[PDB]
């Protein structure tokens, strides 16, 4: 524990990154996360708001 | 109407340009999936009515 500093930075980043591109396989509400699924799913006009 | 028939597809590549001599004056107003990229899909099971 005595190099406790730089891994917490090393760990720091790399938690904060991990979230962000977990983050990306998200619904936001959406039937489906998948841009394409909704691309032949659905017309334009409600494809559009989704 | 009432006693309407129900068929099976299964087992076969189903083509959509087909269906213009046969059915002429068509409305393929539908649901679900964009019909213009019918072409490019698997479908598990279809049924016909």
């Amino acid at each position: 524990s005595a190099l406790g500093k730089l891994q917490d930075v090393v760990n720091h980043n790399a938690q904060a990154l991990n979230t962000l591109v977990k983050q990306l396989s998200s619904k936001f509400g959406a039937i489906s996360s998948v841009l394409n699924d909704i691309f032949s799913r659905l017309d334009p006009p409600e494809a559009e708001v989704q | 109407v009432y006693a309407w028939n129900r068929k099976r597809i299964s087992n076969c590549v189903a083509d959509y340009s087909v269906l213009y001599n046969l059915a002429p004056f068509f409305t393929f107003k539908c649901y679900g999936v964009s019909p213009t990229k019918l072409n490019d899909l698997c479908f598990t099971n279809v049924y016909a009515d």
